[PDB]
């Protein structure tokens, strides 16, 4: 219990000495046990889905709770959770004069949640009758929405 | 600034998904407010040492820390011991040299509050007001007639 | 008669008593202001200051902070009463103080103000009451859960041997949505970055930097004068700099429309949820109403799940029957004495119940141990009648 | 034989039923010890 | 901020109102209808309760004398005196139980010497429980105090 | 880096749960050492460079 802390709190002093690609990635400190016990297989029979549709649903309904439940060191996922996957075409980038840099910047601007304030804010004028929060930009939901990025 | 739909999946859900592998646990609860504030409570089994129970949740949090907005990162991320009941609510008033319910609120938080929360294992100290800040009230018409932005 | 005086006797955990200090909270309707709730908070403080002089020593009203959460809809007033010596009558006791206060707050008002004794026990364990929570198990939205929550709250009220069920406090207030036309933005020549920090820093606030004030380091905040951010018409006042060195109104790229959202979104165990705070029937008790709520949750739409003396005594007391027989034979060998004492148990207990059934007492914690102490004295009374005679 | 079996507590009602028994269970042992050493001694030393 | 063509200086004061105000205006407190602030001490999960509130000298008494003109302390919502009265009523019961036992001992044993052994037998037993419970970890709790009486 | 290995761009919401947005490329354009020449980069003078 303490042996974990000592190594994980000394790590978090070299954390800003690491690449930001690694910083936004999964840094993990866990209890070691190089041996599985419960390997629960999840298959489909009727409504046929792929070894990627299941892999996502397992990691978006079960996996999150299991690792938490009853002191489980770490939970191994046999596949991957779904992600907004974009497959860039180099010829289609050239015939329009573009780079992956422009693609990333497009998503890092159009696909984001923006903290907008509220009507009748924190310090109001004594006499206001309304207090409502403002909605700005919202993270995109479907593949169609990601397809319509300018 | 952020609304209840923002904090729910840019601060909350980021922490919720990165909250696993903890010894002893019953459940987890969350409240994503429209004021742009979220707080997540995790309840452990009766008799569990709160000293280590704190660490486990706060050192697993600090792996989703770079997965959070920099506005939230520079804001107050806090891990404390829960006790939804006050005991000493010390009122601080003025009689002679009249000051406002903002002049006191600052002085309380700039002379006392800092020491109290530290003194004798106090989970957290509640401030009834706010500490002073360099407040600037921008004028939109005065920004336009000079051609400027926030 | 010993059984009936015990089975019909109601069960509680710990008696709620006067603490010289209590509190009362305020709850305003959808989208209320700080100026609106302060008017109510003022009325609450005064009923204690003019119509409760002999009771209240000091009040402590707070505007914008309830116990469900915080905001311009919430409020609380901390009360400190005069010492028990100067509060002689039962009417000068919290139980009766919080009675006529709630009566006044439910009458000459238009919002929601209560009053309660501080549960000297713990937040949990009220007896004849529960904490229900409705979880979204499938991929259904918050709006879909709301309707299922509405259906759950309706069905329990449709057929209540009754119930007392109400939601946690999600209200559902309208939100002002702004749609920024992305194509129009780059056409007029404005960076999306610039527009976002224009609306964000002006209407919500921005943590710019830190400065030093009288030694101590404090924060620098940027916002705007209230009058320029009060109404939906104030959006047009803000002009943003374009690439061609000229100003662009919000109304050019923006789109104004109202939307229905929730001020707070509860989340139980990594999934969107809504808490239902309900109590058991005025006749029934927990275990009954608890399982008489689980069947209603099972009779709800697909993708909708749920999660939540005591059973303690039936166990504990059984071992109290086994160890007695041993210790009543560890000094008294026969199979005659280990049956002589065994009778004094309900001999005294009948009156223990009788005194609690006659008075306003109930089967609490102190009574449950007041039983075994009586049994301990009853065993003593019996053993001497045996040990001396044997 | 009625107290410590009931002191086998649990849940939130832990210390609640536990503390009460052991407080008087210890007190029983001490009262008995006093009534085995001190009380008999005091009774013999000076009674009438 | 800017220097417009004609050498005209544009300052922050011109485009914006600057004042030393509060960091948060969402919460305002009124002590008996009078503008005020204060500190609401929240317990830590497993703290010493009354000992935390009585962890003093302190707990703000070194802040108590250094206040400017007008600034004064006041005490609403407090636990302290309830503990002070809970012990006092139990200890009063203790003494009352001895005196009332002393009469019944005299009313059956006319020997003044005899109505002394049970009077000086049980005060020792109580302290024994105080010594045993301390060796077990138990405190002078609301229960353990009634346990003495029972 | 983003074409051959992948890039963690941003996070998006899918059926309530927050997931990640990844950018890469169709496999065929990153299979062999000859596929390197297919990628053209923007220069300062507003033209493509192999
Ligand atoms: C009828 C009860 N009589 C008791 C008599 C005892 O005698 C003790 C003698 C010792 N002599 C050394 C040769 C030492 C070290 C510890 C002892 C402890 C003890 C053991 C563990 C933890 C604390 C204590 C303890 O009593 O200390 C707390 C101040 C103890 C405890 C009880 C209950």
């Amino acid at each position: 219990d303490i042996a974990q802390v000592q190594v994980q709190n000394k790590l978090q002093l070299a954390m800003p000495l690491l690449p930001q690609e690694v910083q936004q990635q999964g840094v993990s400190v866990e209890k070691s046990s190089s041996s599985f016990l419960m390997v629960v297989g999840v298959i489909n029979t009727d409504g046929t889905m792929t070894q990627e549709d299941i892999s996502d649903y397992v990691a978006a309904n079960m996996k999150d709770a299991i690792s938490r439940t009853s002191g489980v060191g770490d939970v191994q996922l046999f596949g991957s959770q779904y992600a907004m996957r974009i497959w860039m075409n180099p010829n289609e980038l050239n015939k329009f004069q573009l780079t992956p840099v422009d693609v990333i910047t497009a998503i890092k601007a159009q696909n984001a949640q923006v903290a907008a304030g509220q009507l009748g804010g924190t310090p109001p004028v004594k006499g206001q009758q309304l207090n409502a929060s403002i909605i700005a930009q919202t993270r995109l939901t479907s593949t169609e929405e990601f397809g319509k990025i300018l | 600034g952020a609304d209840a739909k923002t904090v729910q999946d840019t601060v909350t859900q980021v922490i919720e998904q990165n909250m696993n592998g903890i010894d002893n646990l019953m459940y987890m609860s969350s409240n994503s407010d429209s004021t742009g504030t979220v707080q997540i409570t995790l309840t452990f089994e009766s008799g569990t040492d709160a000293d280590i129970a704190q660490v486990q949740v706060q050192n697993k949090l600090q792996l989703a820390m770079p997965l959070l907005p920099q506005e939230v990162q520079q804001q107050g991320v806090s891990v404390e011991k829960s006790s939804s009941s006050f005991l000493m609510v010390v009122g601080v008033i003025n009689t002679d040299g009249t000051m406002t319910q903002e002049d006191i609120s600052d002085y309380v938080a700039a002379n006392m509050k800092d020491a109290i929360s530290r003194t004798s294992g106090v989970g957290d100290v509640q401030l009834f007001g706010s500490q002073y800040a360099m407040r600037i009230w921008m004028n939109p018409n005065e920004l336009n007639k000079f051609q400027l932005t926030p | 008669g010993m059984a009936y005086l015990f089975v019909r006797l109601p069960s509680s955990f710990l008696p709620d008593e006067d603490q010289g200090v209590f509190m009362t909270m305020v709850q305003l309707p959808a989208g209320a202001t700080q100026e609106r709730t302060q008017k109510v908070l003022n009325e609450v403080t005064h009923y204690y200051l003019t119509k409760e002089k002999n009771n209240v020593e000091s009040v402590f009203a707070v505007n914008g902070f309830g116990f469900a959460g915080r905001g311009q809809n919430t409020g609380i007033a901390f009360v400190s009463l005069k010492d028990w010596a100067d509060r002689p009558g039962e009417e000068n006791k919290v139980e009766a103080i919080t009675m006529r206060a709630t009566r006044a707050f439910s009458q000459i008002k238009d919002a929601m103000v209560f009053a309660f004794n501080l549960p000297a026990i713990v937040e949990l364990g009220t007896a004849t009451g529960f904490d229900f929570e409705l979880i979204d198990q499938a991929g259904l939205g918050h709006e879909k859960l709301t309707q299922a929550r509405n259906q759950l709250l309706a069905e329990a009220a449709k057929h209540p041997m009754l119930t007392s069920v109400r939601p946690n406090g999600l209200e559902d207030t309208p939100q002002f949505k702004i749609d920024i036309d992305q194509e129009k933005a780059q056409a007029l020549g404005v960076s999306i970055n610039d527009i976002n920090t224009t609306l964000g820093a002006a209407w919500g606030g921005s943590y710019v930097n830190d400065f030093i004030d009288r030694g101590r380091v404090k924060k620098v905040y940027v916002m705007s004068e209230a009058k320029y951010r009060m109404l939906p018409d104030d959006i047009g006042d803000w002009y943003v700099r374009a690439a061609d060195g000229q100003m662009v109104p919000f109304s050019a790229f923006s789109s104004s429309r109202w939307e229905y959202g929730s001020p707070r979104l509860e989340r139980y165990n990594g999934l969107p949820s809504m808490e239902i705070l309900g109590q058991a029937a005025p006749g029934k008790s927990t275990g009954e109403a608890m399982e008489l709520m689980e069947q209603l949750a099972s009779k709800l739409p697909t993708g909708v799940g749920y999660d939540w003396s005591g059973n303690q005594a039936p166990s504990l007391y059984a071992i109290s029957l086994i160890v007695v027989f041993l210790c009543l034979a560890a000094l008294y060998e026969s199979w005659s004495i280990p049956f002589s004492v065994m009778l004094v148990v309900p001999l005294g207990v009948i009156g223990a119940l009788l005194a609690a059934t006659f008075r306003g007492l109930t089967n609490d914690v102190y009574f449950q141990v007041g039983l075994l102490t009586t049994i301990g004295l009853s065993a003593k009374n019996a053993i001497l009648i045996v040990e001396f005679a044997k | 034989a009625v107290f410590v079996p009931m002191a086998f507590f649990g849940g939130s009602t832990g210390a609640i039923y536990r503390q009460f028994s052991i407080t008087i269970v210890s007190a029983m042992a001490l009262s008995v010890l006093v009534a085995l050493i001190l009380t008999p001694a005091l009774c013999a030393t000076m009674l009438k | 901020l800017k220097v417009n063509q004609d050498g005209s200086r544009v300052l922050l004061r011109d485009v914006a109102k600057i004042e030393l105000g509060g960091e948060n205006y969402d919460i305002i407190a009124e002590f008996n209808g009078q503008p005020a602030s204060g500190l609401g001490i929240k317990l830590a999960t497993g703290a010493n309760a009354l000992d935390t509130a009585a962890a003093i000298r302190a707990e703000l008494a070194k802040m108590e004398p250094f206040f400017p003109s007008g600034l004064k302390i006041v005490y609403p919502y407090d636990t302290t005196p309830f503990v002070k009265i809970s012990i006092h009523e139990v200890v009063k019961t203790l003494v009352e139980a001895i005196i009332l036992v002393f009469l019944v001992m005299y009313l059956f044993l006319q020997n003044f010497r005899a109505t002394l052994i049970p009077t000086i037998a049980v005060p020792v037993v109580l302290l024994g429980t105080f010594a045993v419970l301390a060796a077990f970890g138990f405190s002078i709790n609301t229960l353990t105090m009634f346990g003495m009486v029972l």
